[PDB]
RNA sequence: CUCCUCAUGGUCAGACUAUGUAGGGAAUUUUUGGAAU
């Protein structure tokens, strides 16, 4: 498996910002996250390109078209410095 | 010298303006010193030079020729361990090296604790040197930095001044010192002890490990012997790496060998060597290939007789692997012969390979001495006119035979009887055999075997025999034997005289009691019967003597056999079991032959493993110029068609800037003749 | 890749959009985790602090040394 | 076989990769890994006005291209991997040659 | 036994026409996803369609402010991903 | 003392073969007489030292021309720890595996010394009757005395008496050697010839000193056997412990 | 150089780690392109 997989499993419970590739935004609590990057988000506030902004319940994006994720600071402290 | 003669002490000043004899001078005084130490061949009065192989050794590591003396006198057949440390810092190149006050103390520590001995004591700087040689060995880096520096240098020089020294040794044939600077020269190379374990030099191999095996007192070989991984980790205590271990092991040199010597003669001794190599390549480790050296040296270990180094490539490894070489003994060891010999093998690079299979000698009993050929009296007087039908004085182009013909003629055309005619290439064996066939007709015979290794010259002398022998019996078929046994059959039926190979002959005549064609043939020519040393095939040659031979016994047959082959030593022997007669033997000497050829003989060094080397290359163009500046024509012979053009191109090169690229002709014939 | 552990790193998107930020760990997909990552856009001008982010190895063109570690 | 191995080959060549977005490279190649992902030193870089870099790693999927010298020698580079695999793969009568 | 069957599988298959250019010394043309065009000889080729080509000229279509012009250089070494081939044509 | 100084002093041992003699002993066809070449003599005084006793086993077998000659072809350097006046040997060989051995008999076996004796001394004595206990009762001995300038070949044999003293009297025992006293040896017939030649067997670790090795000797212990060219008593391969503590001097 | 697979030696109660004449890194979530304009 991946270190960055890793970490993305640590991730769960906490929220967390993703970009699609088609570049609209999803803010909330993720649910889960599995090893193809596929992952399941609540409470979802979103921005799209356009600017117009939505809240939806539950969303499940799958991995192949995010773009990238941002996970809570708390993580970088461990373990994956070694 | 020129500019100002007395300043730099020219005594001949006015005498010589361009000092002639002055330089001849100095090369007199040169030439001496040299000779004095064996680097150069001279004489006074004749003026001939030639430079030797301690010479050569100077040429190439760039040792002074006052390092050189020393070496050739410090070192010697009994010099061990301990006197190799002590030459090595004679070597005039640490004249100018010189102990010190701030080293002195380090120098004190080292000395006691030095695993080398040290005859010399710590005020002499000849001690100091090879302290710092045995810390380099040790991989011992210095705070004071004298000794560093010092060391610095001993580390740019040493492996190249012991090389030297190795080499030497190598070129004297001396084997207590080769194998110990042949271990030294691998230390000064990788930088280690044989104490410590050659896993050492492996980039992969971890630390922990190498000091738990320095530490645990074992032998290297049972480690080497060790197969299962496991059971490696097991050995090395460590059971983490341990399969590291063992692939490591694995690419390890290691050699089965085996060698089985053989005499050919008393005085020459062959080695049939096997060598197996067992261990897997990398390209990594291991680089391009790998040198070994193969030591062949007496029982005792103290003089070598013969070495080479010989190159295992990628392509070697594994494969079953044979060399052979050939030594000359002395007077007293070939009289009484020794238990053995010591097969050496030592890897230039790998340490402690150390493969010594003994090369047994027990009862090996050699064989009587070389008896001398049949003389050559004086007579010419046999000529075409001796033979009885004129229509055969026709045949040869020439009247008288020549001196080894004539010696022959009697027992040859006149009797019937078995002949061992033998010896010569120049001498026409040729014209021995058509004798022989003219003879045979001559009774109303017909049936003629003509038999030849070579295949090309086989037709050669065909289309030679069928324009002029045939017609002059006037109905004998002379025909050549293809690959069909059933082809080659009809031809011996059709044919009076068969040429063909003995491999192919021997084919179609293994069964002589059904095919009765072969029980009635009367006469053979046994052309160059020096071949049947020749590998498998001579030993197919001598089946077919061997069954024809049974053959005669068996049926009760008179078939003559005519044995033509090169000059031989055992000759004698093998006509006797030809079914022959010490009066009907004709063996000669090499020398005999009438035209006066000097063999002249050339050796080089590092082409052992090559084809040819750019000094052979220059030689033959020289030799080539010298025939072609006189009326001579001379030809060079090469390995292959790629050898050829490589050499074309390279003569043409020398050829365009000396004055000779001459043809001897024009250069507008020539296109005529080369349109095609 | 490895030596460029720890180092503050220059990624290139699949869209043109420039990352910066330390380069933590890597895996064979070549997916990058950049702790500290910002953004930029047109070269500053558009530039925005994202903080811990992952990357994904089909996104990413290219990357260089932008400066030392932290 | 692999042409990524020939690539492999190609440490220390001056070379001119073409991407598929049109990006034109120039530089050194210091390694390129199997994935063809290039590492190179010495890199002016023109994204489709040259920007200096010291090292740039292209992911290899990106690699459009890459223009070699001319002077490299392709009959040597392209003939390794058959010789490699045959390596991998690897009686009386033996001396057909006689004394 | 594996390997038998996949040269002989590229050998009989589509991919006969790389491998006749490279045994050949022809030239084909390989119209590309960047519309640009390489006509040039194969020295060596992959599974991918990876490949090395020698005496590449490569065509090009340019427009300008005024009417479409082509374009063309000549590379002489250059090795080519292999998703970048739209298609590989083989001509007199 | 140490290794420095009679290392050292091992270069000069090719000098001592220069002039070499003994007392001249009546002939005597009676007994079996044995024929010692001059190289093997060599070679073993090159490895052995000054002072430590220095001990291999000989083998040989009888000629066609006299039965009664034992033609010495085959030295066997066996696994020892040697001491000033005093050696530890192991077993006999089992040499069976090698080639150019047909039917090769124990003859005996060959040591080193400094003192000028006409007997066998206890711990000589002693150690011959271990070896020989049951196995070989007419087996001889080579006391070789080594001294600067000369060496001196003393040739040996034993009754059966001295077997049974060996087999009481292992471990000191001076006294019972004193009274033991000259009368048991008998001095056999040795001759040096440069006639005939012979070769050695080494262990297959290749080493065969085992002074410094104290913990890998085994005075009962097998040992694979091979045919070579035997080291030095003091050479690197027997002086690994110095290499260590040489390295060890600087540290790290 | 990297990841996986496999083999392996070890350790722990399938996982981890060193090594490997090993297989591999074009058919949906990554490296053989749906990009091009």
């Amino acid at each position: 498996n991946g270190i960055p997989v890793k970490l993305l499993n640590e991730a769960q419970g906490h929220i967390v910002s993703l970009e699609l590739t088609t570049g609209a935004t999803y803010r909330g609590k993720l649910v889960e996250s599995e090893d193809s990057m596929n992952v399941q988000l609540r409470d979802v506030i979103a921005t799209e390109p356009q600017g117009a902004v939505t809240h939806m319940d539950q969303i499940f994006v799958r991995g192949s078209q995010i773009k990238f994720i941002v996970v809570p600071d708390l993580l970088k402290n461990a373990p994956l410095f070694k | 010298m020129l500019a100002s003669p007395m300043l730099y002490k020219v005594p001949d000043i006015s005498s010589d303006g361009q000092l002639k004899k002055f330089r001849e001078s100095l090369v007199h005084s040169a030439l001496c010193i040299l000779k004095e130490q064996e680097l150069v061949l001279y004489d006074a009065e004749n003026d001939v030079i030639e430079a030797t192989d301690l010479g050569n050794i100077a040429s190439s590591f760039y040792i002074n020729h006052a390092s050189m003396d020393v070496y050739n006198r410090e070192l010697d057949e009994h010099t061990t361990q301990i006197d190799l440390f002590r030459i090595f810092s004679m070597s005039e190149e640490f004249k100018y090296v010189s102990v010190r006050y701030e080293e002195k103390r380090e120098l004190k520590q080292l000395l006691e604790k030095a695993p080398i001995p040290i005859r010399e004591d710590i005020d002499d700087p000849l001690a100091k040197v090879n302290v710092l040689l045995q810390s380099y060995f040790s991989q011992l880096k210095f705070e004071g930095f004298a000794l560093n520096s010092d060391i610095v240098f001993i580390h740019q020089n040493a492996g190249r001044l012991l090389r030297a020294m190795f080499e030497i040794c190598l070129k004297r044939g001396w084997g207590h010192p080769t194998r110990m600077l042949l271990n030294l020269c691998k230390s000064a190379t990788t930088k280690m002890w044989p104490t410590n374990c050659p896993l050492r030099q492996f980039k992969t191999c971890p630390v922990e490990v190498i000091k738990r095996l320095e530490a645990s007192t074992v032998p290297w070989g049972d480690y080497l012997q060790l197969e299962t991984p496991a059971e490696v980790g097991r050995a090395i205590r460590s059971e983490k790496y341990g399969k590291q271990v063992y692939d490591l092991l694995k690419r390890f040199p290691k050699m089965s060998v085996t060698c089985n010597a053989q005499p050919i003669t008393r005085s020459v001794m062959r080695f049939n060597i096997e060598i197996i190599a067992d261990w897997i390549w990398d390209m990594n480790v291991h680089g391009s290939l790998e040198p070994f050296l193969l030591m062949l040296e007496d029982t005792d270990g103290d003089s070598i007789l013969y070495y080479d180094v010989l190159f295992i490539t990628p392509d070697i490894v594994g494969h079953e692997f044979t060399l052979s070489f050939t030594y000359e003994l002395k007077q007293h060891n070939q009289n009484n012969l020794p238990p053995n010999f010591f097969l050496t093998l030592i890897s230039e690079n790998w340490w402690h390979s150390e493969f010594e299979i003994p090369v047994s000698f027990n009862g090996f009993k050699l064989p009587k001495k070389f008896p001398p050929p049949t003389p050559l009296l004086e007579n010419i007087s046999i000529s075409t006119s001796e033979l009885g039908n004129d229509d055969f004085s026709e045949v040869f182009e020439f009247k008288t035979f020549n001196k080894i013909q004539s010696q022959v003629f009697e027992s040859l055309y006149n009797s019937n009887d078995s002949v061992f005619v033998g010896s010569g290439k120049g001498t026409g064996k040729t014209a021995m055999a058509e004798l022989a066939l003219l003879n045979h007709w001559r009774q109303n015979k017909g049936r003629a075997v003509y038999i030849n290794p070579s295949g090309e010259k086989i037709d050669f002398l065909l289309s030679d025999w069928n324009k002029r022998f045939s017609h002059l019996a006037g109905g004998k078929i002379i025909n050549k034997l293809g690959n069909d046994p059933s082809l080659n059959l009809k031809l011996l039926a059709k044919s009076h005289v068969l040429l063909a190979t003995p491999v192919q002959f021997e084919l179609l005549s293994r069964r002589w009691r059904q095919r009765k064609n072969i029980q009635s043939l009367e006469l053979m020519i046994y052309d160059d019967a020096h071949e049947i040393s020749q590998g498998v095939y001579g030993a197919v040659y001598e089946t077919l003597i061997s069954r024809m031979i049974f053959i005669a016994t068996q049926l009760e047959k008179k078939i003559r056999f005519v044995c033509l082959s090169n000059c031989l030593a055992n000759a004698r022997d093998f006509g006797e079991w030809a079914g022959m007669t010490k009066s009907n033997i004709y063996n000669f000497s090499p020398s005999e032959r009438i035209e006066p050829l000097e063999i002249n003989i050339q050796s080089f060094k590092d082409v052992e493993h090559i084809s040819f080397n750019f000094s052979m290359l220059q030689m033959a163009f020289e030799a080539s110029a010298a025939a072609a500046g006189n009326r001579n024509s001379s030809s060079v012979f090469l390995p292959s068609r790629k050898d050829c053009m490589e050499v074309a191109s390279a003569f043409m090169k020398f050829s365009k800037a000396i004055e000779w690229d001459m043809l001897n002709v024009e250069e507008e014939q020539i296109v005529p003749y080369i349109e095609k | 890749l490895a030596n460029l552990i720890d180092y503050k790193l220059r990624v290139l998107t699949q869209d043109g959009r420039v990352y910066i930020g330390q380069l933590m760990a890597f895996d064979k997909h070549m997916n990058l985790v950049l702790n500290e990552c910002i953004e930029e856009r047109v070269p500053k001008v558009e530039k925005r602090v994202l903080g811990l982010t992952i990357l994904r190895g089909e996104q990413i063109l290219s990357t260089v040394v932008e400066d030392k570690p932290l | 076989m692999k042409l990524v191995n020939f690539l492999k080959k190609l440490r220390n060549e001056q070379v001119t990769i073409e991407l598929k977005n049109g990006t034109t490279v120039w530089g050194t190649l210091q390694s390129v890994s199997p994935q063809m992902n290039a590492i190179l030193t010495d890199v002016k870089l023109t994204l489709p006005n040259i920007a200096s870099l010291q090292y740039i790693n292209i992911r290899g999927n990106t690699i459009r291209q890459i223009i070699l010298p001319d002077s490299l020698n392709l009959d040597s580079l392209l003939v390794d991997q058959k010789q490699l695999n045959s390596l991998r793969r690897s009686a009386n009568k033996r001396p057909r040659r006689g004394l | 036994e594996l390997e038998e069957l996949e040269e002989f599988e590229f050998k009989h298959g589509p991919m006969s026409l790389i491998n006749d250019a490279m045994v050949t010394r022809t030239p084909v043309i390989i119209s590309l996803r960047n519309n640009h065009k390489i006509i040039a000889r194969v020295k060596a080729f992959d599974r991918h369609c990876n490949m090395v080509l020698e005496n590449v000229k490569e065509l090009w279509t340019e427009k300008k402010g005024k009417n479409v012009i082509n374009r063309e250089r000549f590379i002489s070494k250059l090795f080519l991903r292999g998703d970048s081939v739209i298609v590989v044509l083989k001509t007199p | 003392n140490e290794w420095r100084k009679s290392a050292i002093a091992n270069t000069l041992l090719y000098l001592r073969l220069k002039n070499i003699y003994v007392s001249a002993d009546d002939f005597v066809e009676e007994q079996n007489v044995y024929v010692l070449p001059k190289n093997l003599l060599k070679k073993f005084i090159e490895i052995s030292d000054v002072k430590i006793q220095v001990a291999a086993f000989i083998y040989g077998m009888s000629a066609k021309d006299h039965p009664k000659v034992k033609e010495i072809k085959t030295v066997v350097l066996v696994p020892q720890l040697g001491h000033v006046g005093s050696v530890q040997i192991s077993n006999i060989p089992d040499i069976g595996d090698l080639p150019d051995t047909e039917g090769l008999e124990l003859l005996g076996w060959i040591h080193t010394q400094t003192e000028e004796l006409k007997f066998m001394a206890a711990s000589e004595v002693a150690t011959h009757s271990k070896l020989f206990a049951d196995k070989k009762r007419d087996c001889i001995d080579i006391s070789i005395f080594s001294t600067p300038g000369s060496v001196s070949l003393s040739a040996y044999n034993l009754t059966d008496e001295g077997y049974q003293w060996g087999e009481e009297n292992k471990d000191i025992m001076n006294v019972l050697s004193e009274g033991f006293e000259p009368t048991f040896s008998t001095h056999a017939q040795l001759l040096l010839s440069d006639r005939i030649t012979g070769n050695f067997i080494i262990p297959s670790g290749n080493v065969w000193n085992y002074t410094f090795m104290g913990t890998a000797f085994n005075q009962e212990g097998d040992y694979n056997f091979k045919y070579g060219i035997p080291l030095e008593f003091y050479n690197e391969m027997h002086r690994p412990v110095h290499f260590l503590q040489f390295s060890e001097l600087a540290g790290d």
